[PDB]
């Protein structure tokens, strides 16, 4: 009842879970190498080709 | 598939894929997966009329 961190299993299997789906959801934002990371800003700047 | 006609000297470059201009979207327009090959000569001697 008092003391904590008693746990530190089920917690950090918890944390480790919601940091990749973090890092999964974050990696979205990344130009890697293009001009933009939206894909409406090439559709509407650049023509087709 | 052979198709022919006469055009002025400085739109022979609009003819191409994904290429935009005047005639390359209102005259004549090529696929961007286009396959085949492109002929132009010139015809001052015989297409030029006085």
């Amino acid at each position: 009842s008092s003391t904590a961190s008693a746990l530190g299993k089920l917690q950090d299997v918890v944390n480790q879970n919601a940091q990749a789906l973090n890092t999964l959801v974050k990696q979205l934002s990344s130009n890697f190498g293009a001009i933009s990371s939206v894909l409406n800003d090439i559709l509407s700047r650049l023509d087709p080709p | 598939y052979a198709d022919s006609f006469v055009i002025r000297g400085d739109e022979v470059r609009q003819i191409a894929p994904g290429q935009t201009g005047k005639i390359a979207d209102y005259n004549y327009k090529l696929p961007d997966d286009f396959t085949g090959c492109v002929i132009a000569w010139n015809s001052n001697n015989l297409d030029s009329k006085v």
